RNA sequence: CGGGGAAUCAGGGUUCGAUUCCGGAGAGGGAGCCUGAGAAACGGCUACCACAUCCAAGGAAGGCAGCAGGCGCGCAAAUUACCCACUCCCGACCCGGGGAGGUAGUGACGAAAAAUAACAAUACAGGACUCUUUCGAGGCCCUGUAAUUGGAAUGAGUCCACUUUAAAUCCUUUAACGAGGAUCCAUUGGAGGGCAAGUCUGGUGCCAGCAGCCGCGGUAAUUCCAGCUCCAAUAGCGUAUAUUAAAGUUGCUGCAGUUAAAAAGCUCGUAGUUGGAUCUCUCUCGGCCGAAGCGUUUACUUUGAAAAAAUU
């Protein structure tokens, strides 16, 4: 986009939602839950800790 | 011994945290809104704003009736008014702290071409600025960082030597018109 | 606790310098034996001639053989083990050649897998190993 | 150093010459003469910077050696001659006489004077000795040694002398209520009436001087030059009357000047 | 080592030693006792004619030896106290360049101004580095 | 705009007297000596090495 | 070599300063002199020491820590160029001289600006809005991607002319040619966590290697090596070393000492450091004032004048 409504590559909302959607493809023993029905914005430090 | 001067300054400061998401977020947003080449332009404007705010912080701590505070602050407020950031109503040194980076990025000649209708895109504004098509009063400026003053804001023109201005169409029109 | 009077300056300053001699980094900078035992002699880089090739054994959980070289510096004559950085680059180093050697990056402390080897070869015969590994330049002799 | 230095670097040059930063490495070394290397104005700096008559050092050569410039009524051909305070410069070809007087801010102003005014000058007497069969001598600040003065002339006074005859004409005594000008320190160029002289045997006599606007200041004694008997000065003055305008009111004057002419 | 004179005198000793080594090295060539200094000239690019530079370089006392194809000569100067032996080679002819560049004391490469060097000269220089 | 400096002399003889000679040689009024500094200095030291009227012979 | 000062830095501070300005010192090492106002001078002399040049072997001559250049040392640093036109200096001097200095050359030390593409129509792909049960259909909706189409505008270059200049070069100004991306093509590091961006594909298989640290490799390698995609900075970007902030891990501001590193075995004791409460202007000489003592002496605070320019 342009102007003042520019949603960038590093947007916190989009990146958090992508982090939760990436969390959905973990191993089966990992317990995720229903973070899609409610809106999660999961940050990179939190997700990186979980992914590790 | 030489007849030269080695005085020179670095006009930007790199951020201390190299990859944090919110900083990259904000810088990329400003790059998008105001059409800039790299992050060093945003860092440059932020460093100039930090200079102005540091001066204001040194000036607030003095007593109100200090002659140095009075003279330096009134000169600084005059300077920021002439740029086109502050307002004649809020000419107080307290309000200088309430300044934002885009209030300086709105004053670039790129954005002043964009807003006033001389061009139609901000990348279009930059490409007109580089190619000697926009003048201020009577001087063709080629720099897209020219901070346009308030009295100088009023008349920005087509740079009469330009094909959009007075005449003399460029090489492409000249070549295509002599095809047959 | 501390001596905290108003005429207590020389006691405080003597205490500062005396205790500052117990600082490890300060003492390493200023005893001056850490710059006289230093093989590089306070230099960012040294230059040497290859004496022999060496295979240094890896440390316990890591199982490999790391390709090092015993070189001899020109400027004082000391013997130094240097680590050839990339895969398949030891063949570029030939016996008795000029090598430009650097530190490895921990300022005198042995780095990573290689034990007691704290230097790495940057250039061979005044051509960088990065160019030879990337196949950009050719090594003369 | 094994002998007297002969070059002067530009950045080591007296700041009041307002020399540039970028034209060269060197500055005109003022020759030895009647004035200190710091409290003076070489003829080249006055001729090619203040007046813009000459554009190079070589054009000052071409001017001074034609014999147009006169300092104190005598033709001086030296290009770096040390011209100093209260100094009369006469150019007969343009028919114009300037005086070197200190400016309000501490620099030398170019103060154009009447050719009637160019006949005399003022010299602060610096010492008085009696030598060689009881003959009294004055040494002034221009090193003008004068024999047989008025016996009332004492040290730190001023004598108005005639340039052509070289003799004294009349003297102003150092007394409270006399208009003086400051020739050194931070107070340089400020002109006011002497109110108090305080004594310190051993050290320097500090003097309190009230300005024309009531802003009192003080100096050491050696930095004082007496001009006016009472309140009326014995010479003409620059465009400013010697009162130091502070910064804010100077900006006020500047903005009023911009508002006046647009 | 202490005693600033002692450190300085040890450094001066080491300086003397390395200078004696260098001086002992450099008299082995181009002098009264030394053999002549052989300089081999290769014009890398095809545009260069080696006779032009070869006659600019030949002037000193000359002694023009001759062969079937190549032309090498002897130079002697008491001005520089130097004995030269210049021998010319052609790139591409790897026989002559290879078998007499392994005895030459210094190689002088000629380069055209416009380009770097010829592809044949590129082959020759690759072999000579190798 | 183009900004230059220009000066207007009264008569030609005064212009010959006062102008820098490089600004006269642009109008052909003056001709510069065509020796190089390095040549004029080697010659100076050469004739320094000689004493008497034989200083004139060397070149 | 000291200082002016440099980098960092909330406040305090820490580190540096060979280096263009000031002051000092020395011309290979020591020493002694001549002349002169000024020298223990070295682009002056005399000796010894250490090097070292030409010999006809009797003798003669040295001093680049001046400018260029070489060797050598090294991780580490430019032209044996041009000119006194500028800046100033020297002389007998409106004239002569100046490797002081200026000017070009080498120069990714570092610093400032700033190109490598802009717009429109189509062609798809998504996103919302409306109509449709949905599938689907539209918009004078949005957002992307297109070796798609259209035109215009330009500079890098090659080249004239002018200007610049001591003569040039450069920058600036004009004619001429000069641009469709499949090039007039942007790199350098990275994609396990710290730390932004892939559990993508193939190869090697605890090998080779990667990795500052934690660690990976033993077959689905998220880490090696390629490709593709992507990230970071961007005409710049990696590494090594020194030093600074982070380090309240040197602690004056402002650390700690039962158990984590640490209180002397104990007491006396000198220098040091520290130390209870207590106390509210005048007499003579001169024109109401100027001279003279002040008041036990200091610390403290405030004012004043002196404190190089450059740097800040």
């Amino acid at each position: 986009g342009k102007g003042k409504d520019i949603t960038t590559k590093h947007d916190e909302v989009v990146c958090g939602r992508k982090n939760t959607a990436r969390m959905e493809n973990f191993a089966p023993e990992f317990q995720v839950g229903d973070g899609i029905g409610m809106d999660l914005k999961l940050s990179n430090h939190v997700f990186n800790a979980l992914k590790q | 011994p030489v007849a030269r001067s080695w005085v020179c300054r670095k006009t930007y400061v790199t951020p201390r945290r190299p990859f944090e998401k919110s900083r990259l977020d904000q810088e990329l947003k400003l790059i998008g809104e105001y059409g800039l080449r790299n992050k060093r332009e945003v860092w440059r404007v932020k460093f100039t704003l930090a200079k102005i705010r540091k001066a204001a912080r040194e000036l607030l701590t003095l007593d109100e009736k200090d002659p140095r505070r009075l003279f330096e602050g009134n000169a600084l407020l005059r300077r920021l008014v002439r740029i086109g950031v502050l307002d004649e109503g809020k000419m107080k040194l307290d309000y200088i702290l309430g300044l934002k980076i885009e209030d300086f990025l709105e004053r670039r000649l790129q954005t002043q071409v964009f807003k006033l209708g001389l061009a139609k895109s901000i990348h279009h504004a930059r490409v007109l600025i580089r190619q000697r098509h926009i003048r201020v009063r009577k001087q063709v400026v080629n720099i897209p960082s020219f901070i346009v003053r308030l009295d100088s804001q009023k008349h920005i023109d087509f740079s009469l030597r330009s094909p959009y201005g007075g005449g003399r169409p460029g090489r492409v029109k000249r070549k295509n018109a002599k095809k047959g | 606790g501390k001596c905290r009077g108003l005429r207590t300056a020389r006691k405080l300053r003597s205490h500062r310098r005396d205790q500052k001699w117990h600082d490890k980094q300060y003492k390493k900078a200023h005893l001056g034996t850490a710059l006289k035992a230093n093989p590089f002699g306070g230099a960012s880089h040294a230059k040497g001639i290859v004496l022999e090739k060496v295979g240094v054994e890896a440390k316990q959980p890591n199982s490999a053989i790391r390709k090092c070289v015993r070189v001899q510096l020109i400027k004082n004559g000391k013997k130094i083990t240097a680590f050839v950085p990339n895969d398949g680059c030891l063949n570029f180093i030939e016996e008795n050649d000029e090598v430009l050697v650097a530190g490895f990056g921990r300022k005198g402390h042995a780095v990573g897998d290689i034990p007691g080897v704290r230097f790495k070869v940057v250039k061979v015969a005044n051509v960088s190993l990065l160019a030879l590994y990337k196949g950009k330049k050719e090594r003369p002799r | 150093a094994r002998g007297p230095k002969k070059h002067l670097k530009r950045v080591a040059a007296p700041k009041h010459w307002m020399l540039d930063k970028l034209t060269g490495v060197f500055a005109p070394r003022p020759s030895t003469g009647p004035h200190k290397l710091r409290e003076c104005l070489p003829l080249i700096i006055f001729l090619r910077n203040r007046l813009k008559y000459a554009l190079t050092g070589d054009e000052v050569k071409k001017i001074c050696m034609q014999r147009f410039i006169k300092i104190d009524g005598k033709v001086r051909t030296d290009i770096t001659y040390p011209a100093g305070f209260m100094d009369v410069i006469s150019i007969d070809k343009t028919g114009e006489n300037f005086r070197l007087i200190y400016d309000t801010k501490g620099r030398f102003a170019v103060h154009r004077i009447t050719p009637e005014e160019a006949k005399y000058k003022l010299c602060k007497v610096r010492k008085i000795f009696v030598g060689t069969k009881g003959i009294p001598h004055l040494v002034t600040h221009d090193a003008r040694t004068i024999r047989y003065p008025d016996p009332l002339i004492k040290v730190n006074d001023t004598i108005q002398i005639d340039l052509e005859t070289g003799k004294i004409t009349d003297f102003i005594k150092f007394d409270t209520g006399n208009l003086c000008m400051v020739t050194g320190g931070a107070n340089l160029g400020r002109i006011g009436v002497i109110t108090n002289r305080e004594r310190h045997p051993g050290s320097f006599d500090v003097v309190h001087v009230k300005d024309a606007n009531g802003n009192s200041f003080a100096t050491r004694l050696s930095n004082i030059f007496v001009i006016g008997k009472g309140n009326k000065p014995w010479i003409s003055l620059p465009r400013g009357k010697g009162i130091r305008l502070t910064i804010a009111e100077e900006r006020d004057k500047r903005l009023a000047a911009k508002q006046s002419s647009g | 080592e202490l005693s600033r004179v002692d450190q300085r005198h040890r450094a001066s000793q080491l300086r003397k030693q390395k200078k004696e080594a260098v001086l002992a090295e450099k008299r082995q060539l181009g002098g009264k006792d030394g053999p002549p200094h052989q300089v081999l000239v290769v014009p890398l690019h095809s545009r260069i004619s080696l006779p032009e530079a070869m006659q600019l370089l030949q002037d000193g006392t000359v002694h023009l030896n001759e062969l079937g194809n190549t032309q090498n000569f002897m130079l002697l100067c008491p001005r520089l106290k130097h004995r030269w032996f210049f021998t010319s080679a052609r790139p591409g002819d790897l026989h002559v360049v290879l078998d007499m560049a392994k005895v030459a004391d210094t190689i002088l490469f000629l380069l055209d101004p416009l380009e770097g060097w010829d592809s044949t000269g590129d082959y020759c220089l690759s072999c000579l580095f190798a | 705009k183009t900004t230059g400096f220009g000066m207007i002399y009264d008569s030609l003889d005064y212009a010959k007297k006062n102008e820098p000679k490089h600004r006269l040689a642009r109008h052909g009024l003056y001709e510069k000596k065509k020796t190089s500094r390095k040549q004029r200095k080697e010659r100076k030291n050469r004739m320094k090495k000689v004493r008497g009227t034989a200083k004139a012979n060397v070149g």
